[PDB]
RNA sequence: UUGACCUCAAAUCAGGUAGGAGUACCCGCUGAACUUAAGCAUAUCAAUAAGCGGAGGAAAAGAAACCAACCGGGAUUGC
RNA sequence: AUAUUGGCGAGAGACCGAUAGCGAACAAGUACAGUGAUGGAAAGAUGAAAAGAACUUUGAAAAGAGAGUGAAAAAGUACGUGAAAUUGUUGAAAGGGAAGGGCAUUUGAUCAGACA
RNA sequence: GUCGAAUUUGGGUAUAGGGGCGAAAGACUAAUCGAACCAUCUAGUAGCUGGUUCCUGCCGAAGUUUCCCUCAGGAUAGCAG
RNA sequence: CGUGGAGGUCAGUGACGAAGCCUAGACCGUAAGGUCGGGUCGAACGGCCUCUAGUGCAGAUCUUGGUGGUAGUAGCAAAUAUUCAAAUGAGAACUUUGAAGACUGAAGUGGGGAAAGGUUCCACGUCAACAGCAGUUGGACGUGGGUUAGUCGAUCCUAAGA
RNA sequence: AAACUUUCAACAACGGAUCUCUUGGUUCUCGCAUCGAUGAAGAACGCAGCGAAAUGCGAUACGUAAUGUGAAUUGCAGAACCGUGAAUCAUCGAAUCUUUGAACGCACAUUGCGCCCCUUGGUAUUCCAGGGGGCAUGCCUGUUUGAGCGUCAUUU
């Protein structure tokens, strides 16, 4: 069971494997049956954006230190920053994440500009009449990116 | 046996009907592909199991 | 060919949706053409056979007799003329089974709702 | 002597007929059936055995209630009935 | 993959004079008694039994895909392999058939169809219908039961109709320029289709 | 011939009653001649309508009953709603959507708002 | 003498509810040996088969007693 | 978002083609076996249409021989095609304790091509 | 051999698989007993036995070295394409 | 070389006969094989370039089905036993009736029951199969008829036990 | 020389290969979320003018009500349209739904055996028979009704 020269091989099937095999042949299947339900969701949001507005982050560790990507959300010091409550930024389609803190001036300035930026891009539509018909945008991070 | 519980008489009741052939005017209808009864039964052949 | 997602061209489904068929979906099968004077007359085509229609075989051995039609046979999807007939050598006389498609109708049976079906086809009735 | 002499002896029912399924698996000494189970509330099956639960499963039989409920389902439980139309 | 293995069958071993494959148990069906799970066995499990997890499609190198329909494009001109393809093209006025815009709009088939038939489509959009014959095979069963050739494919820039205009006459295709696909610029893997190219389209090539 | 259902559906209580004896008693006699004729395909017809004639005197005395319970609580289990018997068990449209006293007020003062970008 | 309170019962009391079925997928319990190691006991098969309890259209998981060690990240599940 | 050899409804395949494919394309979990748990088959195709063979005749009859139907009975409800083993008749040839085989030729049978 | 008793016997009833029952034979436990029968784990493992399906062309072996709870097997070198 | 299927092609072959089967008939190949004639038949099928695999059998005490020689053979010989006439029928060693010869010899080959079977009972018809000869006979086939309770049983009671 | 044997061919046997068929199976994908004490799954036994079976159904029994279609069903017999109407049709919302089964008055190798309310009958609250409606268990909220020197006040 051992010859020639070789590498060890580790090839793992020694249970019975063959019961958890899974193959996709839904992936075509399902990338359509996820654009259906994307662009249904569309409808049913209205003219909102389909995703919600992300802050500036720096990446954790050493490796990925040197780069910045979208983070969960917008830390209330910021929010406040901006100048809007919380609970109502939940309903703008901003995502304010209340884990998140500020270190950095840096990143907090930077994320208050990006805050003003999509009050001012925005339009709320009022509580009663009117809807001045608007629209939608499909992304906010297309329209806001990083 | 000959002193019969009724629900083994009864049973034994819908034996016997079971037991006669093709009705013959079966074997005359469209589509039909039943030529005889195969599910006959005889006393002294194969057995009811009670 | 067939665009929408709910046809099938499943040559096993199709067969097995004909031979299955119950009688109601079965008329509309032993649909029969109207005669060229009867599209001109009513304006439609064809329509699903009636008893009492008369009729005129176009092809077949028969090709050229008509007669009414005796029997719509669904059983069997067969239509059956009362003129065309088959003596047997105890010179007795059997329907010939015709099938629709292999007819064209020379006179509709009108009823107020064979009248109905072919204004509601667009139709026009005489 | 343990062949066929000694089968001339054997006329006695180990089991008679399971009333819950018909069966004559009803041990009448045990006064249980090896097939359903019955008296047992509720009813006997293996996973080792799947034949005898594909013999004995829901559509195996009638299904005089639960035939119709997909129907019954597709139109969301309609009540009361149905008017009229034309013809 | 349950098939074949469900009886409870076992060897009856040797010793009874019959071969050793397991064999049914119990009596009176005359199915007892029988060869069984064997891959040569009436009803037996057959020899690695095929699995969903056989490798189905095949991956290409990008570049290589493209150097394939490049190469098959260039075919398109090149009469030579057009004709050696089918393709009744000895009479057509040039290689490549580049034709006017105007085709990109047309509604009607009877319309699209003369159009097709004028600029020299004619002897090949009926070598079709000539070619139609019942599949030599098995597969007439399984919903592949018509043979026949392959005619033209009208490559458009912007489609404004000419799509559902000639997607019911027979053995014709129809395609954007932005896409293209090898399958049929090579059908079979044989170079040099017939393209009916609209002046739109060619100049969105380079 | 044969009976007709909305021809019932007009009778009285107690002539209805009447004709099923007058049906029983055509079909009694029917029986005692089906076995003296070679067959008797009329029987058919005069038992399906006992039927027929059963399903109305049934159908008033339901739909009677019917009326009489209609609007109160704790009916009868067959006039009650056959449903799915997890169905029966679901939470009513009331109580699903009852809120909280304290969650009422947010969903008020901050709602759900509509909105949209690119201006 | 009476009337409470607590606890415990009884009614064919008023009305509800649970059982069983199915069980591909899911939450748990319990649980092998064949086999591999060219022998074999730890180990492996496998936290698998079998047995048992409990669900739903999904189940479960979930808004950190988290991960990190960075300029830090930020519920869960999935690829 | 994730899972799905159960359910209900659909669409499909370089799949199998009645010893294949689920065990079951058929009155298949059927017939049948076993005290029982359980075990568990075989078996699709006359023809476009029964037109499923009037009638005569031989026979106790089953049948046969005719006649007839049919495009075909070289399709007759033993029913598409109908191989092999193996069997009857007929024809040909040969055989002193096997049969068959190889090179070669006489003899017979048989088949060309090929002259012009 | 025995034959009026530690007799024969029906039916009911109890005991169930490392369990039963045994006036003891490893006997009997449904033609199964020095561990029943049914199904599943299970396509259990086999250094051992048997088989392993078309044609032609060219090349063409080894039973020896070292190691192995190795001596009917492998590893290794050699010969071979 | 050959097989199932797949993309391409020859606008390939075919109800004026595809496929298959048959054929000490013909031809090409060293060979796997390929082509042709005739016969039978009835509805589909081939050449080329490629794609693909559940792709080729003489064996495995191989699986399934079918069939031989054995072979008109081994045999159909325990339980004393059969014989005459008539009837019936196409047909009688076997059915029916009469006559006779015998047996079981009331610890029965008699007269009933329990368990078990399940209609075998009984009448009419009736012989393809079954009754290892036969068949006019049958426990067979067809078709019908038949099981009558306050007192006989169950039901009630309790036994071991559950 | 025959027979017999063997070999080849034709015809005919035997068997059911081959070929071609396919309302089947198999695999992939998509959509959906609905069993039951309101009695399910499953059983048994019934039901048709003429049925053994498969299928359908439940003593209203191959079906009743409703709705749609617009003339059948068909193997025979039988019945039978310019229409509240054919059909072994479609659909289905209303019912019937035997003996059962988690299975619920008790039992059940028994068509075994109680109790309660209504009602008819034989002189009948009491006995006999028919008709109908009823009585399982655990638990929960509640309602009556109680128990205990467990304990509170109060009467005299
Ligand atoms: C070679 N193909 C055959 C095909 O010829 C045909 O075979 C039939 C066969 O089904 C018939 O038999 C059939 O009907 C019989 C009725 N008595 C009973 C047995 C049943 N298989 C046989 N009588 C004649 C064959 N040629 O049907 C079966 C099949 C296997 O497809
Ligand atoms: C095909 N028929 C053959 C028939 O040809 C013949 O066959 C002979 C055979 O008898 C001879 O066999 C004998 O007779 C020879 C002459 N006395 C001497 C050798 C001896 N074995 C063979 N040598 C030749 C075959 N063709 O005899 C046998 C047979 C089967 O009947
Ligand atoms: C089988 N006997 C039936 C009898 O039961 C009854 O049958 C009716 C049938 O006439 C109805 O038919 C009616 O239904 C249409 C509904 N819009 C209206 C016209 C009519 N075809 C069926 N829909 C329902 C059956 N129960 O009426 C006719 C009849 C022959 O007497
Ligand atoms: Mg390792
Ligand atoms: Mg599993
Ligand atoms: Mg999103
Ligand atoms: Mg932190
Ligand atoms: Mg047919
Ligand atoms: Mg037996
Ligand atoms: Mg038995
Ligand atoms: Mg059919
Ligand atoms: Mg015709
Ligand atoms: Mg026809
Ligand atoms: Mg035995
Ligand atoms: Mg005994
Ligand atoms: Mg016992
Ligand atoms: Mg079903
Ligand atoms: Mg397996
Ligand atoms: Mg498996
Ligand atoms: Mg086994
Ligand atoms: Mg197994
Ligand atoms: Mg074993
Ligand atoms: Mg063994
Ligand atoms: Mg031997
Ligand atoms: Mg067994
Ligand atoms: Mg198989
Ligand atoms: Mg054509
Ligand atoms: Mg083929
Ligand atoms: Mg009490
Ligand atoms: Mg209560
Ligand atoms: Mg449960
Ligand atoms: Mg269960
Ligand atoms: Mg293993
Ligand atoms: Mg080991
Ligand atoms: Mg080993
Ligand atoms: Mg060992
Ligand atoms: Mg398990
Ligand atoms: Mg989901
Ligand atoms: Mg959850
Ligand atoms: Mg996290
Ligand atoms: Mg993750
Ligand atoms: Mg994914
Ligand atoms: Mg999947
Ligand atoms: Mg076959
Ligand atoms: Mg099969
Ligand atoms: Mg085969
Ligand atoms: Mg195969
Ligand atoms: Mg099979
Ligand atoms: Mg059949
Ligand atoms: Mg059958
Ligand atoms: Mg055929
Ligand atoms: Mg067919
Ligand atoms: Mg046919
Ligand atoms: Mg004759
Ligand atoms: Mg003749
Ligand atoms: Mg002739
Ligand atoms: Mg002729
Ligand atoms: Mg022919
Ligand atoms: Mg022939
Ligand atoms: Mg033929
Ligand atoms: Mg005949
Ligand atoms: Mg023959
Ligand atoms: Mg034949
Ligand atoms: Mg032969
Ligand atoms: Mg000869
Ligand atoms: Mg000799
Ligand atoms: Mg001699
Ligand atoms: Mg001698
Ligand atoms: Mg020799
Ligand atoms: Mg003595
Ligand atoms: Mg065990
Ligand atoms: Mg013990
Ligand atoms: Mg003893
Ligand atoms: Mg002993
Ligand atoms: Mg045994
Ligand atoms: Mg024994
Ligand atoms: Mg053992
Ligand atoms: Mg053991
Ligand atoms: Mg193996
Ligand atoms: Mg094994
Ligand atoms: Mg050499
Ligand atoms: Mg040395
Ligand atoms: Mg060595
Ligand atoms: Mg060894
Ligand atoms: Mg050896
Ligand atoms: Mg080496
Ligand atoms: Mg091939
Ligand atoms: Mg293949
Ligand atoms: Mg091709
Ligand atoms: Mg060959
Ligand atoms: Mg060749
Ligand atoms: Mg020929
Ligand atoms: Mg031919
Ligand atoms: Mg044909
Ligand atoms: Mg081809
Ligand atoms: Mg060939
Ligand atoms: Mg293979
Ligand atoms: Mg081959
Ligand atoms: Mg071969
Ligand atoms: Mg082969
Ligand atoms: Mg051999
Ligand atoms: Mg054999
Ligand atoms: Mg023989
Ligand atoms: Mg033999
Ligand atoms: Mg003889
Ligand atoms: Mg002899
Ligand atoms: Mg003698
Ligand atoms: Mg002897
Ligand atoms: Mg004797
Ligand atoms: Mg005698
Ligand atoms: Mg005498
Ligand atoms: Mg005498
Ligand atoms: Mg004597
Ligand atoms: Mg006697
Ligand atoms: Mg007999
Ligand atoms: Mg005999
Ligand atoms: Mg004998
Ligand atoms: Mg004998
Ligand atoms: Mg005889
Ligand atoms: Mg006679
Ligand atoms: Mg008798
Ligand atoms: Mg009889
Ligand atoms: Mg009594
Ligand atoms: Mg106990
Ligand atoms: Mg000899
Ligand atoms: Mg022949
Ligand atoms: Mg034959
Ligand atoms: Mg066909
Ligand atoms: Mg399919
Ligand atoms: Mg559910
Ligand atoms: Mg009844
Ligand atoms: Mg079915
Ligand atoms: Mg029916
Ligand atoms: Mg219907
Ligand atoms: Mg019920
Ligand atoms: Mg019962
Ligand atoms: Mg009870
Ligand atoms: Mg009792
Ligand atoms: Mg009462
Ligand atoms: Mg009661
Ligand atoms: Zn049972």
């Amino acid at each position: 069971a051992i010859s020639k020269n070789l590498p060890i091989l580790k090839n793992h099937f020694r249970k019975h494997w063959q019961e958890r095999v899974k193959v996709h042949f839904d992936q075509a299947g399902k990338k359509v049956s996820r654009r259906n339900a994307r662009a249904t969701r569309a409808a049913k949001i209205a003219p909102r954006p389909l995703d919600l507005l992300r802050p500036v982050v720096r990446a954790p560790t050493v490796k990925y230190n040197r780069k910045v990507r979208a983070g969960r959300g917008f830390t209330l010091a910021e929010v406040k920053a901006a100048g809007l409550t919380a609970a109502y930024a939940r309903t703008i389609g901003i995502a304010v994440d209340h884990r998140r803190q500020n270190r950095n001036q840096e990143i907090f300035d930077a994320n208050v500009q990006r805050l003003k930026e999509y009050q001012s891009k925005i339009i709320v539509f009022p509580r009663n009449g009117k809807a001045p018909e608007a629209e939608q945008v499909l992304s906010a991070a297309a329209t806001f990116p990083i | 046996a000959a002193q019969k519980s009724f629900r083994i008489k009864q049973k034994m009741a819908k034996a016997k009907k079971q037991n006669r052939p093709l009705p013959q005017w079966i074997r005359l209808r469209t589509n039909n592909t039943i030529r005889y009864n195969a599910k006959r039964r005889n006393w002294r052949r194969t057995k009811m199991n009670i | 060919a067939k665009q929408s997602l709910d046809v099938s061209s499943d040559r096993r489904k199709a067969r097995k949706a004909y031979f299955t068929a119950p009688s109601s979906q079965r008329r509309v099968l032993l649909s029969a053409p109207l005669s060229k004077e009867l599209r001109a007359q009513y304006g439609i085509k064809a329509l699903p056979i009636r008893r009492d229609d008369e009729v005129l075989v176009v092809r077949g051995s028969k090709k050229g007799q008509e007669g009414k039609i005796s029997s719509v046979y669904r059983l069997k999807f067969a239509v059956q003329v009362d003129k065309v007939t088959k003596e047997k050598v105890n010179g007795a006389s059997v329907p010939i089974n015709l099938h629709p498609s292999k007819l064209v109708i020379t006179k509709l049976h009108l009823d107020k709702d064979r009248k109905a079906l072919i204004q509601r086809k667009g139709g026009k009735l005489e | 002597g343990k062949g066929t002499p000694s089968f001339g002896k054997r006329h006695n029912k180990s089991h008679t007929l399971c009333n819950r399924c018909g069966r004559r698996s009803f041990h009448v000494q045990k006064k249980t059936c090896s097939s359903c189970g019955y008296p047992a509330a509720k009813t006997r099956s293996y996973n080792w055995g799947a034949k005898a639960k594909r013999r004995h499963t829901t559509g195996t039989g009638r299904m005089r209630y639960l035939k119709h409920v997909s129907r019954r389902f597709k139109n969301g439980f309609q009540t009361g009935s149905a008017s009229k139309a034309s013809a | 993959e349950k098939a074949g293995h469900q009886t409870s069958a076992e060897s009856w071993g040797t010793g009874r004079a019959v071969a050793r494959i397991p064999r049914v148990g119990g009596g009176g069906t005359g199915r007892s008694g029988q060869g069984a799970f064997g891959n040569m066995c009436r009803g037996g499990r057959m020899f690695a039994p095929t699995k969903t997890w056989r490798k189905w499609n095949v991956k290409v190198n990008h570049n290589e895909k493209r150097y394939a329909t490049a190469s098959a494009i260039a075919a398109t001109a090149v009469a030579s392999l057009v004709l050696a393809r089918g393709h009744r093209v000895e009479k057509i006025p040039e290689i490549p058939l580049v034709v006017s815009t105007d085709l990109e709009s047309i509604q009607k088939t009877k319309e699209a169809v003369a159009a097709l038939k004028a600029v020299g489509a004619h002897s090949d959009l009926l070598k079709v219908l000539k070619s139609k014959k019942l599949r030599a095979g098995k597969g007439k069963y399984r919903n592949r039961r018509w043979t026949q050739r392959r005619g033209p494919l009208v490559v458009y820039a912007e489609d404004n109709g000419i799509v559902k205009a000639l997607r019911n006459v027979p053995g014709v295709e129809t395609a954007n320029v932005a896409s293209l696909n090898l399958l049929q610029l090579a059908p079979g893997a044989h170079l040099g289709r017939f393209v009916i190219w609209t002046e739109a389209a060619f100049t969105k090539l380079d | 011939a044969g009976v007709k259902a909305y021809e019932l559906r007009t009778k009285s209580k107690e002539q209805l009653a009447s004709q099923l004896v007058d049906l029983k008693k055509e079909l009694a006699e029917l029986k005692v001649q089906k076995l003296s004729r070679p067959s008797l395909p009329k029987i058919k017809t005069v038992r399906k309508s006992i039927a027929c004639v059963l399903t109305v005197i049934n159908e008033q005395q339901r739909e009677a009953v019917r009326q009489l319970y209609k609007g109160k609580k704790y009916q009868p289990k067959d006039l009650r709603a056959k449903k799915t018997r997890a169905l029966r068990r679901a939470l009513t449209k009331f109580e699903a959507s009852q809120v909280t006293e304290k969650q009422r007020k947010k969903q008020i003062a901050f709602p759900q708002r509509k909105y949209a970008i690119k201006a």
